[PDB]
């Protein structure tokens, strides 16, 4: 219920980018991140990457 | 032995050892962390290096060495909150499961806010979604964001 702060959007971006290392990936995580400001949980955003929801 | 050692990373921190052999198919890298984790495969989903592995596919077809590394990715269930954008600026919070329609999703919103369903669009990564799915018909995730257009109503 609340959005994330710019670390909290750090940690989730540092973490992602170790599951999805390649460079087009890497500009879809920002996007995801920038569209969904209150996901916390790394499975879900996964979820947006793996299926191309962004 | 033509066996091998593999790592599978959870979101957890969790690092669970696997034997398997290059000849294993996902599927049955699926059941050894169901043997090992108790996971269900079905809510398995596995990438090595970005990648998301397929159930009939091998480790060899993957190119996956001994003392590879492999992340597992759980799908979520059960009931989530999901957030609702409005062109005035609201943010409206949802309770929803999964399986909730468009339309029931649409008929929370009228609970909230009065706004008919019918004057409602649901967006969801750029698409309009259709009344007769469900939420993880589009792939809509625990904490997401939906943005809400009000169409022009005569009243």
């Amino acid at each position: 219920g609340s959005q994330r702060s710019s670390a909290e959007t750090s940690e989730l971006r540092e973490a992602l980018l170790k599951i999805f290392p390649d460079s087009e990936q890497k500009l879809k995580i920002d996007q995801i991140l920038a569209a969904h400001p209150y996901m916390k949980d790394l499975n879900a955003l996964s979820a947006l990457v793996l299926d191309g929801n962004s | 032995g033509s066996h091998m050692q593999i790592f599978v990373k959870t979101l957890t921190g969790k690092t669970i050892t696997l034997e398997v052999e290059p000849s294993d198919t996902i599927e049955n890298v699926k059941a050894k962390i169901q043997d090992k984790e108790g996971i269900p495969p079905d809510q398995q989903r596995l990438i090595f290096a970005g990648k998301q592995l397929e159930d009939g596919r091998t480790l060899s077809d993957y190119n996956i060495q001994k003392e590879s590394t492999l992340h597992l990715v759980l799908r979520l269930r059960g009931g989530m909150q999901i957030f609702v954008k409005t062109l005035t600026g609201k943010t409206i919070t949802l309770e929803v499961e999964p399986s909730d329609t468009i339309e029931n999703v649409k008929a929370k919103i009228q609970d909230k806010e009065g706004i008919p369903p019918d004057q409602q669009r649901l967006i969801f990564a750029g698409k309009q979604l259709e009344d007769g799915r469900t939420l993880s018909d589009y792939n809509i995730q625990k904490e997401s964001t939906l943005h809400l257009v009000l169409r022009l109503r005569g009243g």
